[PDB]
RNA sequence: CGCGGGGUGGAGCAGCCUGGUAGCUCGUCGGGCUCAUAACCCGAAGGUCGUCGGUUCAAAUCCGGCCCCCGCAACCA
RNA sequence: AAGGGGGCCUGACUGCGAGGCCUGCAAGCCGAGCAGGGGCGAAAGCCGGGCCUAGUGAACCGGUGGUCCCGUGUGGAAGG
RNA sequence: CUGGUGUUGGCUCUUGGUCGCGCCUGCGUAGGAUAGGUGGGAGCCUGUGAACCCCCGCCUCCGGGUGGGGGGGAGGCGCCGGUGAAAUACCACCCUGGCGCGGCUGGGGGCCUAACCCUCGGAUGGGGGGACAGCGCUUGGCGGGCAGUUUGACUGGGGC
RNA sequence: UUAGGCGGGACCUAAGGUGAAGCCGAAAGGCGUAGCCGAAGGGCAGCCGGUUAAUAUUCCGGCCCUUCCCGCAGGUGCGA
RNA sequence: GGAGGCGUAGGGAAACCGAGUCCGAACAGGGCGUCUAGUCCGCGGCCGUGGACCCGAAACCGGGCGAGCUAGCCCUGGCCAGGGUGAAGCUGGGGUGAGACCCAGUGGAGGCCCGAACCGGUGGGGGAUGCAAACCCCUCGGAUGAGCUGGGGCUAGGAG
RNA sequence: CCGUGGUUCGUGGAGCCAUGGGGGAAUCUGGGCGGACCACCGCCUAAGGCUAAGUACUCCGGGUGACCGAUAGCGCACCA
RNA sequence: CGGUAGCGGGCGUGGAUCCCUGGAUGUCCGAAUGGGGGAACCCGGCCGGCGGGAACGCCGGUCACCGCGCCUUUUUGCGCGGGGGGAACCUGGGGAACUGAAACAUCUCAGUACCCAGAGGAGAGGAAAGAGAAAUCGACUCCCUGAGUAGCGGCGAGCGAAAGGGGACCAGCCUAAACCGUCCGGCUUGUCCGGGCGGGGUCGUGGGGCCCUCGGACACCGAAUCCCCAGCCUAGCCGA
């Protein structure tokens, strides 16, 4: 009969499916032993709620984090620092950068979700990337200053 | 065989009975009947461990309805049922029936 | 009643699936060898391939009917 | 001539059947005549198998060919 | 005793059946050589990589049918007809059969465990068997172990 | 027709019986673990004599015993 | 109380027709009908179904009751005077290289013997409306065994 | 669908109601039925349950007999 | 002051005996229920009482099992209930043979006798997935009829309906499901699933749910439930 799986099975199906089976092969293997549960009509409907709050949660997410992206990818984030030339080097990472975000603009980001290899070693005009959802990219204008 | 659990289902008289000779169907003479016995017919039943509350239940059951016997599973699951004796939850998945 | 497959020389016979050969053994005849007997070996006579109708350049080989022997299973008021 | 030969033929008919033989029943047997459509014969006539008396088996059950009578609300069909 | 089927599951190798599609198959004599049957045949295949040749694929009734691959660089083919009963090219649909892929389905071998069965003083487990066996429905078979009955009348008594 | 001491019970178990558990069976019922029952087997403390018309290891005489309860002394890790 | 029943139309398997109808091509010929009398109650004779004029089987089936007789087994107890024979073993002696083996003593075996209890029932006689629904007398078989026997238990009707 | 029961139905053209086995739906545009099956025309609403009266009987109480009268009438008139 | 006289004693108009109704007592056995058991006998636990009462005995109370509510902290407690009998009648589970067929096996006897479970003054059946031919009937049961018909049948022996008509009686209802509400549980956290409870719903002109519109919600019907009464039964009384 119909079934559907806790846990993917190769060549069977992966997690979430409804998938048939021979009746025996459900009562006496897959079914006492967690690796699938009767496709009954309230089990069904018990699938949905998991199938449509997750869609939801993660389609809030995409677009919770497209809120960002129309506000970054116009600004520009000014960080002034004690200078000589082109260099003078400072603690300016991805932390520096959230915190100056923080108190020049209000808003809040995750410096580990925020693409630089090492603290900016010059003065000048940088391009960073920040990725807050794995879908989202988003191009920072940041210039280090006097 | 005795009586299937759920269906309620249990052996009954059926008669044996003996024939001979061409159908008129097919054009025979006709049939006749050279003995008629009583027998009897039983229930497939056939048994169907299962585990509620942990617990693990066995039921006997014709192989017709086997598969009721695992909707009771699934709808004793919203069920209070821990520590319970084997024959008290069985008793109670059959008030379910 | 309904199925299945045979008839091929005097006896038994594969050729029939896969249309171009009536072939094999035994039988009889003649000749070789033989104490002889067999066996062996050379040759030879011997058939419409059941019938009749039909597809085909041609069919025992394929079709329709029919005859007959065996076989299979069922029925018998 | 009921016997022997030949010619032509299918009455080895269909629908009936007054009257009798026989007889416990049920059977069995003989039958003129009427109509249909035929055979042989110039015709009268004969022909409803065989010179006659044995050569047989009730009913039930079923088969086969007809017919188109019944056929479960109606028309078919199954079945009769 | 026995087939089917329910209880009855997982992996795998192998092998029939029927249907559909692609492809090949066809050898008496004649003969240019291996011509299935017909029907459209007079006009094609072609620098779209021909003939005249090298790996190598099956099939052969040992004469080749056929066909992936390698160099090619422009010619092979039938109409014409000679041989025959039937024409050789290219097309279509069929037949005999074989093979490849694709449904629907059957038969068989092996492994597996978890239903089922055994067992372990230790039991939501371990070991053994194992989808067999046992059990349900159904098929045919053997079946004085048991059961019900039949087993005639006439007849110088009955039987013979 | 008199019993702590005889027999039996308030002790034990045998065949077997019964039988919560469990298994099975159309119903009745069948099987059966524990437990319980089951003796002429195991275990347990009375001998001689006297007396009545009629009982006596039962009453009585003499000589001996058993268990149980309380208290006590001594003894000990007591305890199923 | 008129539901209902019989009767006032028959023929035909029926459709159907109707003093007719059926078979039939028939406007032959036959068959069965037409040419009115029924119905209700009582009584009587007989018939069908009921046990059907009365008494009588041997049997067949259902459900129970019986192993206080008898058979077998299970548990627990008990019984078997006396006498006879004298197995193995042991001991000692003989023997041989060591043995086998021999002799004597001791020993006390056995579905062994004679024979009471006890258990049987061989022959004869008696008994035969018996003392007795199986007895009595004489005689006989076993009597440490596959023995006898008490108490407690289990197995039964196509069953034990 | 297979094996059976019920009905007047004994396998019959065998429906209908029931169901031991196998396969196994639909929620009214759905299903079952009107004697195989099909079409038409109709009837009904399965797979949950309750319900008085009218009916049956006579241990018991009463009433009545063209019922018996002690071998009859119940086996028993009575200490059955 | 029974049959019942006898011996020996009592009672009654201060209303006895006797009859009716309701109480009380009611040893032991029996469903038999603390346990055993060879029925009417034997042995206990807990709590009280009695005797001088520790031992011993008596007395009063209590203690079986199964089901349901699981209201139960499963443990433990509580509550309602069952058990067994009954002349026949009733339903259900199982179910013969003699016999008939002038033999016999299908068939008959007969779903009878009988065994078992259960019901109750009755029981069964009962509100159409009916009948079956009429554009009809309208739950069931019982009687007459239809009818020994239609049919069934080694088409033998035999078996044997239904509709319709006439009567007795008369009666109809409750749910499951959609959907709303609540309550405990789930952990795939939820416009979700599951279990309980209440509301809602009850059908063949098809009904019901949910949303929209008028109506009425005070009209009407009405128990098979409860209350009261007449009447009736269980002793009697008057009576020419
Ligand atoms: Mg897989
Ligand atoms: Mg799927
Ligand atoms: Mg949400
Ligand atoms: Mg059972
Ligand atoms: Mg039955
Ligand atoms: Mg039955
Ligand atoms: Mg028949
Ligand atoms: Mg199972
Ligand atoms: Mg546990
Ligand atoms: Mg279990
Ligand atoms: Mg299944
Ligand atoms: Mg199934
Ligand atoms: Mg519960
Ligand atoms: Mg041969
Ligand atoms: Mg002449
Ligand atoms: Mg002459
Ligand atoms: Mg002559
Ligand atoms: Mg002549
Ligand atoms: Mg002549
Ligand atoms: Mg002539
Ligand atoms: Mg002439
Ligand atoms: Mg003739
Ligand atoms: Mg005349
Ligand atoms: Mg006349
Ligand atoms: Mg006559
Ligand atoms: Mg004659
Ligand atoms: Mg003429
Ligand atoms: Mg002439
Ligand atoms: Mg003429
Ligand atoms: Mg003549
Ligand atoms: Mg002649
Ligand atoms: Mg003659
Ligand atoms: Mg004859
Ligand atoms: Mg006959
Ligand atoms: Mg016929
Ligand atoms: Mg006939
Ligand atoms: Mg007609
Ligand atoms: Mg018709
Ligand atoms: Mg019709
Ligand atoms: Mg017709
Ligand atoms: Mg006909
Ligand atoms: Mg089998
Ligand atoms: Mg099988
Ligand atoms: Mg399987
Ligand atoms: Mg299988
Ligand atoms: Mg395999
Ligand atoms: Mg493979
Ligand atoms: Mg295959
Ligand atoms: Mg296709
Ligand atoms: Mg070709
Ligand atoms: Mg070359
Ligand atoms: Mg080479
Ligand atoms: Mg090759
Ligand atoms: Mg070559
Ligand atoms: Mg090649
Ligand atoms: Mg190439
Ligand atoms: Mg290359
Ligand atoms: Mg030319
Ligand atoms: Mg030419
Ligand atoms: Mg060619
Ligand atoms: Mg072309
Ligand atoms: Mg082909
Ligand atoms: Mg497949
Ligand atoms: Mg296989
Ligand atoms: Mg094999
Ligand atoms: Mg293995
Ligand atoms: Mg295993
Ligand atoms: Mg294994
Ligand atoms: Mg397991
Ligand atoms: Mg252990
Ligand atoms: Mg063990
Ligand atoms: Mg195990
Ligand atoms: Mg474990
Ligand atoms: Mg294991
Ligand atoms: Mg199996
Ligand atoms: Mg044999
Ligand atoms: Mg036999
Ligand atoms: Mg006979
Ligand atoms: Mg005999
Ligand atoms: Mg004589
Ligand atoms: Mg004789
Ligand atoms: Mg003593
Ligand atoms: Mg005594
Ligand atoms: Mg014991
Ligand atoms: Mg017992
Ligand atoms: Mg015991
Ligand atoms: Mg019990
Ligand atoms: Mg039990
Ligand atoms: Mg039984
Ligand atoms: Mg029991
Ligand atoms: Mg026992
Ligand atoms: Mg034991
Ligand atoms: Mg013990
Ligand atoms: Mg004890
Ligand atoms: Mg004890
Ligand atoms: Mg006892
Ligand atoms: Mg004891
Ligand atoms: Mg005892
Ligand atoms: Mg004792
Ligand atoms: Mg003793
Ligand atoms: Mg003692
Ligand atoms: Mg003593
Ligand atoms: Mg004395
Ligand atoms: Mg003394
Ligand atoms: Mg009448
Ligand atoms: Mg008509
Ligand atoms: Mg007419
Ligand atoms: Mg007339
Ligand atoms: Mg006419
Ligand atoms: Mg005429
Ligand atoms: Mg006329
Ligand atoms: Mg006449
Ligand atoms: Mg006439
Ligand atoms: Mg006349
Ligand atoms: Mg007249
Ligand atoms: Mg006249
Ligand atoms: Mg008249
Ligand atoms: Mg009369
Ligand atoms: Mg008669
Ligand atoms: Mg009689
Ligand atoms: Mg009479
Ligand atoms: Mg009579
Ligand atoms: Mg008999
Ligand atoms: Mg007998
Ligand atoms: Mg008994
Ligand atoms: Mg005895
Ligand atoms: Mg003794
Ligand atoms: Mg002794
Ligand atoms: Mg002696
Ligand atoms: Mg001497
Ligand atoms: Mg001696
Ligand atoms: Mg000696
Ligand atoms: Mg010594
Ligand atoms: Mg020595
Ligand atoms: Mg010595
Ligand atoms: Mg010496
Ligand atoms: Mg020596
Ligand atoms: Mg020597
Ligand atoms: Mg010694
Ligand atoms: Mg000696
Ligand atoms: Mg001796
Ligand atoms: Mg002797
Ligand atoms: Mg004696
Ligand atoms: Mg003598
Ligand atoms: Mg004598
Ligand atoms: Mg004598
Ligand atoms: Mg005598
Ligand atoms: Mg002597
Ligand atoms: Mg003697
Ligand atoms: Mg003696
Ligand atoms: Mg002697
Ligand atoms: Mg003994
Ligand atoms: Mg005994
Ligand atoms: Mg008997
Ligand atoms: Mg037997
Ligand atoms: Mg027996
Ligand atoms: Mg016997
Ligand atoms: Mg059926
Ligand atoms: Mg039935
Ligand atoms: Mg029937
Ligand atoms: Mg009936
Ligand atoms: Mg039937
Ligand atoms: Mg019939
Ligand atoms: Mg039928
Ligand atoms: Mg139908
Ligand atoms: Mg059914
Ligand atoms: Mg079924
Ligand atoms: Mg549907
Ligand atoms: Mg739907
Ligand atoms: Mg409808
Ligand atoms: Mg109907
Ligand atoms: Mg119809
Ligand atoms: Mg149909
Ligand atoms: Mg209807
Ligand atoms: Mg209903
Ligand atoms: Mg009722
Ligand atoms: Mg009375
Ligand atoms: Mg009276
Ligand atoms: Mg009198
Ligand atoms: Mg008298
Ligand atoms: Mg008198
Ligand atoms: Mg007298
Ligand atoms: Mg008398
Ligand atoms: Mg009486
Ligand atoms: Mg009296
Ligand atoms: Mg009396
Ligand atoms: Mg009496
Ligand atoms: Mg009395
Ligand atoms: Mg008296
Ligand atoms: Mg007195
Ligand atoms: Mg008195
Ligand atoms: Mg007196
Ligand atoms: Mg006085
Ligand atoms: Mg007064
Ligand atoms: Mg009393
Ligand atoms: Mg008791
Ligand atoms: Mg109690
Ligand atoms: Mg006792
Ligand atoms: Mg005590
Ligand atoms: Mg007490
Ligand atoms: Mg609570
Ligand atoms: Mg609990
Ligand atoms: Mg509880
Ligand atoms: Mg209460
Ligand atoms: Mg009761
Ligand atoms: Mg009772
Ligand atoms: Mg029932
Ligand atoms: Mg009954
Ligand atoms: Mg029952
Ligand atoms: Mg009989
Ligand atoms: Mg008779
Ligand atoms: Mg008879
Ligand atoms: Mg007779
Ligand atoms: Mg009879
Ligand atoms: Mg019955
Ligand atoms: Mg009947
Ligand atoms: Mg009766
Ligand atoms: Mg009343
Ligand atoms: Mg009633
Ligand atoms: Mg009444
Ligand atoms: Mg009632
Ligand atoms: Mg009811
Ligand atoms: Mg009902
Ligand atoms: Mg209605
Ligand atoms: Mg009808
Ligand atoms: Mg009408
Ligand atoms: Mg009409
Ligand atoms: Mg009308
Ligand atoms: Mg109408
Ligand atoms: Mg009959
Ligand atoms: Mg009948
Ligand atoms: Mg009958
Ligand atoms: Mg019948
Ligand atoms: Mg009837
Ligand atoms: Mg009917
Ligand atoms: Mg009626
Ligand atoms: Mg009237
Ligand atoms: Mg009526
Ligand atoms: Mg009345
Ligand atoms: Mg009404
Ligand atoms: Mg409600
Ligand atoms: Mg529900
Ligand atoms: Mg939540
Ligand atoms: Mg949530
Ligand atoms: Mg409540
Ligand atoms: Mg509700
Ligand atoms: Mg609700
Ligand atoms: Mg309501
Ligand atoms: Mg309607
Ligand atoms: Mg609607
Ligand atoms: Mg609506
Ligand atoms: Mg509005
Ligand atoms: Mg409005
Ligand atoms: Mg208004
Ligand atoms: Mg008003
Ligand atoms: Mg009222
Ligand atoms: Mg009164
Ligand atoms: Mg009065
Ligand atoms: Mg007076
Ligand atoms: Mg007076």
């Amino acid at each position: 009969m119909k079934v559907i799986l806790l846990e993917p099975l190769e060549n069977l199906g992966d997690v979430g499916q409804v998938v048939d089976v021979k009746p025996g092969y459900a009562r006496n293997y897959l079914l006492p032993r967690g690796l699938a549960v009767l496709a009954t009509e309230s089990n069904l409907k018990a699938l949905e709620a998991r199938i449509r709050a997750q869609a939801k949660r993660l389609a809030e997410r995409k677009a919770e984090a497209e809120r960002l992206k129309e506000i970054l990818e116009n600004l520009t984030l000014t960080i002034p620092v004690r200078a000589g030339e082109t260099k003078i080097y400072g603690s300016v990472t991805a932390k520096d950068i959230a915190e100056a975000l923080s108190r020049q603009h209000g808003i809040t980001i995750d410096p580990k979700r925020l693409a630089l290899e090492k603290p900016i070693k010059e003065l000048g005009e940088y391009v960073l990337t920040y990725k807050p959802h794995p879908e989202v990219p988003i191009q920072l204008k940041v210039s280090v200053v006097a | 065989s005795k009586v299937c659990e759920i269906s309620g289902k249990r052996p009954i008289v059926a008669n044996s009975i003996q024939r001979r000779g061409k159908a008129k169907r097919e054009g025979g003479v006709g049939k006749k009947t050279t003995g008629i016995s009583k027998r009897r017919q039983y229930p497939n039943l056939q048994k169907v461990r299962v585990r509620v509350a942990g617990q693990e239940i066995t039921f006997r059951v014709a192989a017709s309805h086997i598969p009721k016997v695992y909707e009771l599973v699934e709808r004793a699951k919203g069920l209070r049922l821990e520590g319970l004796s084997p024959k008290e939850i069985k008793k109670e998945l059959l008030k379910l029936l």
